[PDB]
């Protein structure tokens, strides 16, 4: 529903942490959703996600990243837009991705990855940004 | 809910649930999911449509002229006059490369002007996050 | 999935 030639996942890219995926995600491939039974609210939809992390490993179009909560893995990076190049160990980047696996280690199919290393504040805010947002979804 | 002026930024899904009657300015941290359009110079000004997200919603936007001019380094008039000289047109093309990259990599605080009857907003200005932003987010989570 | 920037990019879905 747009230009032909643009088709996006159904619900938006929810900001998350590796740990949340690892623990609160439910269903299985193509049918993913995050549990918020802890704060007694309903399940949120996990088609796409927005994660951030430092690159640990980079192998072609695979990569392992890490956020404060833990390690997550990405594939298919050879197919997304290439901005400033950032598939280097030690860069801090963001992924938009479609959830493949959640546990024991979360795997995404990348739609985008973008450098965020030219400004430290991105890293400082990531964990609060995640939390603030989960707080503002009813 | 959250007032729509709460620093350091608000959420598009909160704005929507507000059900605004009038055109409404908010500020959000978004990135471009995709373009929906080629760079245009129709009207004698730059335009480009995109879908952004702030993690809560997707939203169609158009960039204002002033943004796209500052990304390219050339206004529409300057671009036309650049076509008359090879050396200056080359600088325009690098301007264009740079802009297309900027858009790929854009992830910041957008000041968006949202028209509720049209499901369509206009991005008025962009800004990078700073220490102040961080504090505000700290304070708002009481942390 | 498909998105456009400088060109179209296509993602296995
Ligand atoms: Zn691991
Ligand atoms: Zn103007």
């Amino acid at each position: 529903g747009g230009p032909a030639g643009v088709r996006l996942p159904r619900s938006p890219p929810l900001k998350v942490l590796a740990e949340q995926l690892r623990r609160d995600a439910e269903g299985g491939p193509g049918a993913w959703r995050l549990s918020r039974a802890a704060a007694g609210r309903g399940p949120l939809d996990l088609a796409a996600v927005w994660m951030q992390g430092r690159v640990v490993m980079a192998d072609r179009g695979e990569a392992r990243l890490r956020d404060p909560s833990g390690d997550f893995s990405v594939r298919g990076l050879e197919r997304v837009p290439r901005g400033r190049p950032c598939l280097v160990p030690g860069k801090y980047v963001m992924v938009m991705g479609v959830v493949q696996a959640c546990s024991p280690e979360p795997c995404l199919q990348a739609v985008k990855m973008t450098d965020l290393s030219d400004n430290p504040i991105h890293e400082s805010m990531w964990e609060l940004e995640v939390e603030d947002l989960h707080r503002n979804i009813p | 809910a959250m007032d729509l002026y709460s620093p350091p930024f608000v959420y598009l899904s909160v704005l929507m649930a507000s059900k605004p009657k009038e055109v409404t300015t908010v500020k959000v941290k978004a990135f471009i999911v995709t373009l929906t359009g080629n760079l245009s110079s129709s009207g004698g000004i730059w335009s480009i449509t995109a879908k952004v997200s702030d993690g809560t919603a997707y939203l169609d936007v158009d960039f204002v002229d002033e943004i796209l001019t500052s990304l390219i380094g050339f206004s529409v008039p300057e671009m036309k006059q650049s076509k008359k000289d090879p050396l200056q047109y080359q600088k325009f093309l690098e301007g264009l490369q740079k802009c297309q990259r900027d858009l790929i990599d854009l992830c910041c605080l957008m000041t968006i002007s949202f028209n509720p009857s049209l499901s369509k907003a206009m991005v008025l200005a962009l800004q990078d996050v700073n220490m102040e932003h961080l504090e505000n987010l700290k304070k708002r989570l009481n942390k | 999935y498909s998105i456009l920037f400088d060109k179209y990019y296509s993602i296995p879905c």
